[PDB]
RNA sequence: GAACUCGCUGUGAAGAUGCAGUGUACCCGCGGCAAG
RNA sequence: GUGAAGAGGGAAACAACCCAGACCGCCAGCUAAGGUCCCAAAGUCAUGGUUAAGUGGGAAACGCGGAAGAUGUAACGGGGCUAAACCAUGCACCGAAGCUGCGGCAGCGACGCUUAUGCGUUGUUGGGUAGGGGAGCGUUCUGUAAGCCUGCGAAGGUGUGCUGUGAGGCAUGCUGGAGGUAUCAGAAGUGCGAAUGCUGACAUAAGUAACGAUAAAGCGGGUGAAAAGCCCGCUCGCCGGAAGACCAAG
RNA sequence: ACCGGGAGAUAGCU
RNA sequence: CCCGGCGAGGGGAGUGAAAAAGAACCUGAAACCGUGUACGUACAAGCAGUGGGAGCACGCUUAGGCGUGUGACUGCGUACC
């Protein structure tokens, strides 16, 4: 008697769309993290990923509570001699929220193999138009 | 018809004799022997030497055919070593198998 | 019945042999320490 | 009476090198590392031995989280459920079954919440 | 050893002498008069209690033919056959030094080795008689 | 200044992978003896484009 | 001794490439700058 | 008390903090400390408040300030958190080699059938430096041995399978072509992994700087299968109180 | 200054 | 007999039980270095192993999920004296 373990290729991976428009950051992060690594679906194995691709849409549209509207800051090391290039949150997300979402995403999922290739696997859009309409991504709310 | 070649106790290191070698694994003897006559290693000569023997066994050896031979394996090895006053002479041991199929 | 002859049953021992592996008891040293 | 230990020795060599397979070149050849090498292999086959029912039980709670979010329910519930209704299935056939079978957990989950009251 | 930080001579160092080498010495021990009595007479009532001993009183060969001793030796159904008698008969004697396993001695040649060793003993009225008044 | 382990056999053949030298593979026949040859060169009986040579 | 021989933060018989967290980096050569 | 001479777990890792004494195995359940947003498993739990300060998540004394610290926030472990922080109460789960459930052993007694001296229960022990006690495997030599196997194939080497708590033991493919040796005992020059231990062999650095006067070579021809440094002729150049020639010694 | 012997000379300690 | 340089070395035929006995000459393992075969790797960070492990080729009960060769990936894991 062995338990079973699902298959990196026979598993199933769906689309769902994401839209938060107004919704807490942190709880948005957790849930993207944990379905994207599958833990929602009575298949989970860590030894291999089951969880679905998911898009996400409105990244500047994130709401964010307390005074980290103006503490919060993103900083990542430049390299050389003196890379102190830090970069405030609101800049970041001013031109490109994309970068601040998938960084928070890489920062909530585990940092690795398993973790980049999970990484992969979402996609964040600033506009409501996506381009990834030929699969049906079915409209799923969180 | 297989047909095997090779010298004992050459005068030459074990592995700079290799680069030329590996050359011949895998390509026909009409160019082979072209490549090796205008092969600037020193360990070119001996090469040629083996190939020119092992195609001239498979010629006498064997009825008649000798164009379509094509060279299966070849490899070299290390040989026994002299001292002397410390300084040590290596020795190489050439191999090359012909078969026509 | 020629082989049969042995020695009684404790009358005999060995003796152990100190300084010969470390699965016999007493390791390295001899047995006698620092 | 000489005694000639060139025989036993090469028996142990051979015996110790037999479990040194596949340990990145010198450690399966060189007898000084490879018996090194064997018994750090041997000391983590021994933690691990006891690790995988942690590991196991581990991947158990995870499926088993996972199939009760999918019911809506969550896993200390399910578990009180199943308890409260004088049921002692272990986690392993549970999580089993989750994964070959599906109209059988629905019905241990509608127990469980029917009896959790 | 023969030669001359350690000399070359050294156990440690090939071509040398042994940390401890044996030296001659003798490994026999004194043995007592009485256990060495005591045993032979175990050893006799362990072989006469197993039915090995078989004793006839005239065991003589007419001549010293070997021949005539094996014909002997078959007419009696016997083998390995140790032939202790108490008076040692020259022409048994030069007879039987050449089959092996037959072999014969005199009174006082009694030893634990030959009896343990040889499988069946054979003895005259007078080789019994002559032991038991020995130490018996 | 002193090597602090022994470099393993990997490390070696990596390093070694660019001494592997080049066949020419760029045989020449002659116009008219037709015999191979390397390119822009005198043959060894002596001939170069079809034009003879001295040719000791 | 054997190597699939990275930077930063913290612990460290007290400056960590092998410890915990974290970021980067296709594999392998050549000539120099000597911080270790 | 711990370590010395205890593994296991938790606190970011940490030898001194907390829980916690490893007979072996099992893909079973319950608990210690510690945790239930993830990484990384468990309530984004319930009741009433405090905390809008990112204090929490680093700081005294003193009168909310005090507060400035570890080049990077870098003193929350990373994200991130307005509850995912704190206070008081409650249940439910995760959670160690802890306990229980099952299987398999070595020892300790206690009890009886008392035996043939073993058997059936019986509760418990089985981490461990030094040290002590008990019990075993393997190799040469000798008696057992003019026994037995072996040219229908033994030793040594090299793979497979079967065995036992264990040193280990047995059958077997493969080159081998002449010894090995049952069982019980005796007797050891007896079991290797570090002592800058010793003899022999083999890799690293490595195709690496260098190729050892910076007086300076070049051409035609000859021997030779192969030729600048092998030989002859020719042009130039170096030394020329020398780098020229002779004697004493070797 | 070198060779063979007392000499496997003797104490500590690695 | 041939290649070969009238060398060295090698390959045929024969003798030879055996030339996997050829004057480097009984049997001939490791450290050391080679070719072919089966598998993995050029987005992947740390005593290089340990359990889990899909996949990749072969023979088997001619599937019935058995083993052999490798381990993409994963929880864990700071050498000996």
């Amino acid at each position: 008697m062995k338990t079973f373990t699902a298959k990196p290729e026979t598993v199933k991976r769906d689309w769902y769309v994401v839209d938060a428009t107004g919704k807490t950051l942190g709880r948005l992060a957790t849930e993207l993290a944990r379905r994207l690594r599958g833990k929602h679906k009575a298949e989970y194995t860590p030894h291999v990923d089951t969880g679905d691709y998911i898009i996400v849409l409105n990244a500047d549209k994130v709401a964010v509570t307390g005074n980290k509207r103006t503490d919060k800051v993103y900083y990542h090391h430049t390299g050389h001699i003196g890379g102190i290039k830090q970069a405030t949150f609101e800049e970041m997300i001013a031109r490109r929220p994309e970068r601040v979402i998938e960084i928070a995403v890489k920062g909530m999922l585990p940092k690795g193999p398993l973790g980049r290739a999970m990484f992969r696997k979402l996609k964040v859009y600033a506009g409501n138009e996506h381009n990834h309409a030929a699969q049906q991504p079915q409209v799923l709310d969180i | 018809m297989e047909t095997i070649a090779k010298h004992r106790h050459a005068r030459s290191s074990a592995q700079k004799v290799r680069l030329v070698a590996d050359l011949i694994r895998g390509k026909k003897v009409s160019q082979a022997l072209d490549i090796l006559t205008y092969t600037n290693k020193k360990a070119a000569v001996l090469v040629k030497k083996v190939l020119e023997s092992a195609i001239a066994n498979a010629e006498h050896n064997d009825g008649a055919d000798i164009d379509d031979l094509k060279v299966t394996k070849i490899f070299v090895d290390e040989g026994p070593s002299m001292k002397r006053i410390r300084i040590l002479k290596r020795t190489s041991h050439i191999t090359v198998v012909v078969s026509d199929r | 019945r020629l082989n049969t002859l042995s020695p009684a049953e404790g009358s005999k021992k060995a003796g152990k042999r100190l300084g010969r592996g470390i699965g016999s008891g007493l390791g390295k040293t001899g047995g006698r320490g620092h | 009476a000489r005694v000639k230990r060139g025989v036993i020795a090469r028996a142990r060599h051979k015996k110790i090198l037999k479990q040194a397979k596949g340990y990145y070149g010198a450690r399966s050849r060189v007898y000084r590392v490879a018996f090194q090498a064997v018994i750090k292999a041997g000391q983590y086959a021994y933690r691990d031995r006891r690790q995988r029912k942690r590991q196991f039980r581990q991947l158990w709670i995870a499926r088993i989280n996972a199939a009760a979010r999918q019911n809506g329910i969550s896993y200390s519930k399910f578990i009180n459920g199943l308890k409260k209704a004088s049921v002692e299935i272990d986690r392993k056939i549970l999580a089993d079954i989750a994964v070959f079978d599906k109209v059988a957990f629905t019905a241990l989950v509608e127990k469980a919440k029917a009896a959790l009251a | 050893v023969t030669g001359s930080s350690g000399s070359i001579k050294s156990p440690i160092w090939r071509s040398g002498g042994v940390t401890f080498a044996a030296r001659p010495q003798d490994h026999s021990q004194k043995v007592n008069k009485k256990m060495y009595r005591g045993a032979l007479k175990s050893i006799l009532s362990e072989l006469v209690r197993q039915d090995r001993l078989i004793v006839v009183e005239k065991f003589s060969v007419e001549a010293p033919k070997t021949k005539l001793l094996a014909q002997k030796l078959k007419d009696m159904a016997l083998e390995d056959v140790l032939i202790i008698t108490g008076e040692l008969d020259e022409n048994l004697f030069l007879a039987a030094r050449n089959l092996h396993k037959v072999d014969v001695r005199d009174a006082t040649g009694i030893d634990p080795v030959s009896l343990i060793a040889f499988d069946k003993v054979v003895m005259t009225a007078d080789a019994v008689k002559q032991v038991e008044e020995m130490l018996a | 200044a002193v090597q602090q382990n022994k470099p393993t056999r990997s490390k070696r053949g990596m390093r070694r992978s660019h001494d592997a030298l080049t066949a020419v593979t760029s045989l020449s026949v002659d116009k008219t003896s037709g015999e191979k040859h390397l390119r822009h060169h005198i043959t060894a009986d002596g001939y170069y484009r079809g034009r003879k040579v001295i040719a000791k």
